[PDB]
RNA sequence: UAUUACCGAAUCUUUGAACGCAAACGGCGCAUGGGAGAAGCUGUGUCAUCCCCGUGCAUGCCAUAUUCUCAGUGUCGA
RNA sequence: CACGAGUUGUUCGGAAACUGAGCACAACGUUAUAUCGUUUUGUUAGGAAAGUGAAG
RNA sequence: CAGUGUCAAGUUGGCAGGUAUUUGUCUGCCAAAGUUAAAUACAGAGUAGGAAGACCGAUAGCGAACAAGUAGCGUGAGCGA
RNA sequence: AGACCUGAGUGUGGCAGGACUACCCGCCGAACUUAAGCAUAUUACUCAGCGGAGGAAAAGAAAACAACCGUGAUUCUCUCAGUGAGCGGCGAGCGAAGAGGGAACGAACUCGUUGCCGAAUCGGGUCUUACAAGGCCUUAAGUUGUGGCACAAAUAUCAU
């Protein structure tokens, strides 16, 4: 404000006050401990995936089309006490998503399945 | 249901003869009937502050008019406890009924 | 900025233009001396403020509760008038012992014609700097003209 | 009191010093923008004529219009059918130039009410006008008796409407009896009583 | 070919879904007009042209 | 009738210039407080040409 | 007042094999090329259609 | 199939618990809905998921009850989320209230006052 | 009552004036609250990178600041 | 024609993330009317369009 | 009524009195700011209900008594059983 | 140092843009057609185009009619009247108003200005069961003027 070293005026730098974060507009009741249904909707009973269980220990599922890998992953770990050790995706021509699920080889696919019901 | 209003003469020299019931009544024909034109309008007397009055005879009948109707109205009291001047006594509401002519010219006539 | 340049470029046009007498009045300012000595009267003189009318009626108040009777004399202490139109009123009533107009008042033809209207009725005036300072005297932030009608005893000499 | 003084100052628009004044606020508005927030009015006393008050809710602005007659956008100045319609440069719109600046202030401007607007200031290309607008939010305007008709929703565009006292004045409101009768309540009502056909049920 | 945007092939994805015929059943009801499905799409004969 | 060539020039339309290979516009340098008062010294680096 | 003119229909012309009466546009339906308008076209307007007055 | 005047009385813990085990059971079905099945079991689906919709309807009543209560005090009243005012139309919201309204000037008041409307009757 | 009728309490996917930025992309951000979390640190906890969810974030205009922070060879003044 | 199935990616193509012939939101102007014009010859707008590291 | 030029008077005044001008009378009214129910429209609107007809009777009556603005056609605006 | 004036940035509380458009309000605005041709005229201050409301809209409280023994805000209906009005290549064609009988009607009010007052006003906190037309506090707005009283239906200012 005394000596300007440039041929034009530039706005000056004032205090700026942050805003406040307004009470919630959203207020329905939401569970965290459901998700894990609405990731993983059931299996598939196809010969494909049925060859796929024995011999190359892996499960096949219909899932939500808008979910991840990532938390297929974690589903998995939440509803059955197994690990994924890969996800494989597709989306398929109707329009849903299916999974092909491989497990750590510590588990049985077998005996997962049995214990679904599938 | 309606109204009272004043008798007033048709303009023009086709209609010369002729009478018709006019807008309201002239402040001038209310002060010489006693009435306060605001207190007037309360009562169901209809106004005019445009009409002048510029004979003497069109004065009259509309001053006859006023005093013929001031004779037979019956005011009711505001407060039932207590009357004050002149206002209704309780039977006067007991015989109390309504005019429904077609224009409002029962007590002072066509 | 474009409002920095256009507020320089007024002022060059106001000097460079022929400006006719009614206009040019305004430039020729009461001195120094005088304006803080005027602007002294009047802020000793200046109006109560919201509190001290509160206190004034109420105890005016207070003293009719006591007293049904008797009068309250509700006068207010003897003040400066503010305000254009009051203050218009007092000159054309020839009540004003002496006017006191601000030099800068935007849109001008608010106090264009007091001048002519002083010098017509024979009350002295002065044209002084700002409307601010004598907003400060009176305790607002502007006021366009001032007047004093009378004043104590004390300050005769000084009027 | 002194608005006799401002008034009849203001009627004399050709003097020496108001020509002075006149001549240095027009050369400072034609460097300023289209549509211009003003905190106060330039001419007060015509302002509270018009409705104003120094009051929360009112607003002023200031609006520029282009002088001049209208020209007929057609293609390269080419007209069709009979020659009674093929003029181009010399016809005039039917609005007056005070009822555009209401409408371009108003539909700039949704979130307001346009009360009334006055003349400030002219120039060989320019002339400009002072709207006054009110909020009709404000809380000061909705519990005031003398304003807070203007809240109800039948006021929402008036100007668009041409129902303020410009648009009444190119509407020819300004008569009445015989010099208006063919145009009351409206050109269009007045067209529609004179030219439908009637049919009364036994004839 | 082998492009298309997700939501195009959700549009097929649905006309597939719905290129069916009536279920059996459907003509056994009280007061039914159903016979055929009369909406049937052939690929050949008429285009969807997503 | 229906319009001339050489009015429908003056639309722009395809009739403008052809500049995508150009280089800049050719000018002096600015008439700047150096020049006014004494002078300045740069060094010729290419000689091109343009289409 | 709209019934049986509901159409965009114009004649064909003479020069083809065909009634000059206004048809109907378009095509892909039983309806396209079918003669419109007349009080003697199937789906057409009345003769002197009836009024309220 | 879960019983409404059961639920009610049903704290926010053992809802959301109940909850939880539905979801399960339904998901459960689903499988045997895969994987051919009987009808008896079939016949369980439809009450399981209106089961899951009654104890929801429960929890969101509960808590939008609670949080209107809550904010029903005058200093809060003003931050009120606008999900939990009274809707009616955009209109009336905006329209003038019976308050507002009917604001008269002291002029008018003094006039009505000073001549008021009376009842009479002509004989 | 998986019966009907009516209605006050609720739920209400992707969009669209469509308004964080885009779009033949179920894409990408900044703030601020949460969740899950092998690794590491200590079977509990705790948790980097990655991942998920809620809320706010367009332009213009009006009002306003427990009286917020500034700018002008505009007018003054200490 | 009926029933039942099939498309698996840290690295392949796209996007995330380039610039071209070009487009036209903002800004401003024009029009009774924006549903009009300008918007890369280093480049918006009479034009105050920068919100940051670092120190402390 | 609109554009541009020109641009008042001071209730001793101003405007209107259906043929232009100048000069005297006479009559009505007081522009250039604002609000306002009812009686009137609904000539291809809509919500919630009602009452009818010297009307049509499946090529008629709405395009549509039927999963009808549907099937189908056109790059498209649209067309349409 | 500060102050006022004129402009900015951010926080807080709000509002506009879309849809519908039968009727209604404001602009813009044809030609086919008739004149046995056609250019003024007619179709028509209509269709198409742009903008804006409501349950109706618009109009409305005399700078109005008349020329009488005078009427008396607006709107609407019959009639005035296809007119011994008037406009018109005085052709084709076009074309209203006052009065009279009625529908409706508790129908009337508010600013500015003048005179007398002069912050008595507004917003915001806070307390009374209350975001009171109430108290208390507030420089925040406001004297470049918020508000009160009187003025043709009036008789005058205050005074409890
Ligand atoms: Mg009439
Ligand atoms: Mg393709
Ligand atoms: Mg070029
Ligand atoms: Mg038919
Ligand atoms: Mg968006
Ligand atoms: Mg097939
Ligand atoms: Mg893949
Ligand atoms: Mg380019
Ligand atoms: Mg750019
Ligand atoms: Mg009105
Ligand atoms: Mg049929
Ligand atoms: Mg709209
Ligand atoms: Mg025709
Ligand atoms: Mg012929
Ligand atoms: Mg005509
Ligand atoms: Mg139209
Ligand atoms: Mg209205
Ligand atoms: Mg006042
Ligand atoms: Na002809």
């Amino acid at each position: 404000r005394k000596s300007y070293t440039r041929p034009q005026f530039r706005r000056p730098h004032t205090y700026r006050k942050p805003a406040m974060a307004k009470p919630s507009n959203r207020v329905t009741v939401e569970s965290k401990d459901i998700a894990a249904f609405n990731v993983i909707r059931y299996p598939l009973t196809t010969d494909k995936a049925m060859k796929k269980i024995e011999e190359n220990n892996t499960l096949t599922f219909i899932v939500d089309s808008r979910a991840n890998k990532t938390e297929i992953k974690k589903a998995m770990r939440k509803l059955y006490q197994v690990k994924a050790v890969k996800v494989n995706t597709l989306i398929r021509p109707d329009g849903l998503k299916k999974a092909y699920i491989r497990l750590s080889a510590a588990h049985d696919a077998l005996d997962t399945a049995n214990k679904i019901g599938l | 249901l309606k109204a009272l209003r004043p008798q007033v003469n048709c303009p023009t020299v086709r209609h010369n003869m002729k009478r018709r019931l006019g807008r309201g009544f002239s402040p001038a024909e209310l002060k010489a009937a006693g009435l306060n034109p605001q207190y007037a309008a309360t009562i169901g007397i209809r106004v005019d502050s445009r009409r002048k009055n510029k004979s003497e005879e069109g004065m009259n009948v509309n001053v006859q008019r006023l005093k013929t109707y001031m004779s037979k109205l019956v005011l009711f009291p505001m407060n039932h406890k207590k009357v004050q001047k002149g206002e209704a006594s309780e039977e006067e509401v007991k015989a109390a009924t309504q005019d429904r002519s077609r224009f409002g010219d029962a007590a002072v006539g066509a | 900025p474009t409002f920095v340049t256009m507020q320089r470029k007024k002022r060059v046009l106001q000097r460079r233009l022929k400006v006719p007498p009614a206009l040019n009045q305004f430039t020729k300012v009461l001195d120094r001396a005088s304006r803080n000595e005027a602007l002294k009267l009047i802020k000793k003189y200046a109006p109560e403020t919201r509190k001290a009318r509160r206190e004034r009626l109420q105890k005016v108040a207070e003293e009719k509760k006591k007293d049904p009777k008797k009068t309250v004399s509700t006068k207010a202490p003897l003040a400066v008038v503010t305000g254009l139109q009051e203050v218009t009123r007092a000159i054309e009533k020839k009540q004003a012992r002496m006017v006191v107009i601000a030099n800068n008042v935007d849109p001008v033809e608010l106090v264009l014609w007091m001048p002519n209207l002083c010098r017509a009725n024979k009350i002295p005036y002065a044209i002084v700097k700002d409307m601010a300072r004598l907003g400060d005297a009176i305790g607002r932030k502007t006021a366009t003209c001032v007047a004093l009608t009378d004043v104590n005893a004390e300050d005769e000499a000084t009027l | 009191g002194a608005f006799m003084y401002l008034n009849e100052l203001w009627k004399k628009k050709s003097s020496d010093v108001m020509r002075f004044i006149q001549r240095i606020r027009s050369w400072e508005f034609r460097h300023q923008h289209t549509v211009v927030r003003l905190r106060r009015p330039t001419r007060p006393e015509k302002a509270r004529m018009l409705g104003y008050k120094t009051k929360q809710g009112f607003c002023v602005f200031r609006v520029r219009v282009r002088r001049g007659g209208r020209k007929r956008p057609v293609h390269k100045g080419i007209t069709y059918g009979k020659p009674k319609t093929s003029g181009v440069l010399g016809m005039k719109l039917n609005k007056n130039n005070q009822a555009v600046a209401e409408q371009r202030l108003g539909k700039r401007f949704g979130n307001l009410r346009v009360l009334n607007s006055y003349w400030v200031n002219m120039d060989s290309t320019f002339k400009w006008y002072e709207v006054i607008a009110v909020d009709p939010m404000c809380k000061t305007i909705r519990r005031d008796p003398r304003i807070n008709w203007i809240v109800n929703s039948v006021h929402k565009h008036r100007e668009q409407r041409g129902l303020t006292s410009a648009g009444r004045k190119h509407r020819g409101l300004r008569h009445k009896g015989h010099k208006a009768s063919k145009l009351r309540p409206s050109y269009r009502a007045a067209w529609r009583r004179n030219n439908r056909i009637v049919f009364l049920r036994k004839r | 070919g082998r492009f298309k945007p997700l939501a195009v092939k959700k549009k097929y994805a649905k006309k597939m879904n719905q290129n069916k015929p009536v279920p059996y059943w459907i003509r056994l009801r009280t007061g039914n007009r159903i016979k055929w499905n009369e909406k049937r799409r052939h690929w050949r004969r008429t285009k969807l042209n997503y | 009738g229906k319009t001339v060539l050489s009015c429908r020039k003056g639309n722009g339309s395809v009739y403008q210039v052809h500049g995508h290979k150009r280089l800049g516009p050719a000018k002096l340098r600015i008439l700047d407080y150096a020049e006014r008062h004494g002078y300045m010294r740069g060094v010729v680096k290419s000689i091109e040409h343009e289409a | 007042r709209l019934s049986g003119m509901n159409h965009s229909a114009h004649s064909w012309g003479t020069g083809r094999a065909v009634a000059r009466i206004p048809r109907i546009s378009g095509g892909g339906t039983s309806t396209s090329g079918a003669g419109a308008f007349g009080n003697m076209c199937r789906g057409g307007r009345m003769f002197a259609p009836t009024k309220i007055f | 199939h879960m019983k409404i005047k059961d639920l009610r009385e049903k704290s926010k813990d053992d809802l959301l618990k109940t909850l939880t085990e539905y979801k399960k059971e339904l998901s459960q079905l689903r499988v045997v809905q895969q994987t051919g099945g009987a009808e008896t079991r079939l016949g369980r689906i439809r009450p399981i998921r209106k089961s899951i919709a009654r104890i929801l309807t429960v929890l969101n009543q509960n808590e939008r009850s609670n949080l209107k209560m809550f904010y029903a005090d005058r200093k809060l009243r003003c931050k009120t989320p606008k999900v939990l005012r009274t809707k009616l139309t955009h209109r009336r919201r905006l329209a003038l209230k019976e308050n507002e309204k009917n604001r008269k000037t002291s002029r008018q008041m003094r006039q009505a006052h000073k001549f008021p409307k009376r009842v009479y009757a002509v004989k």
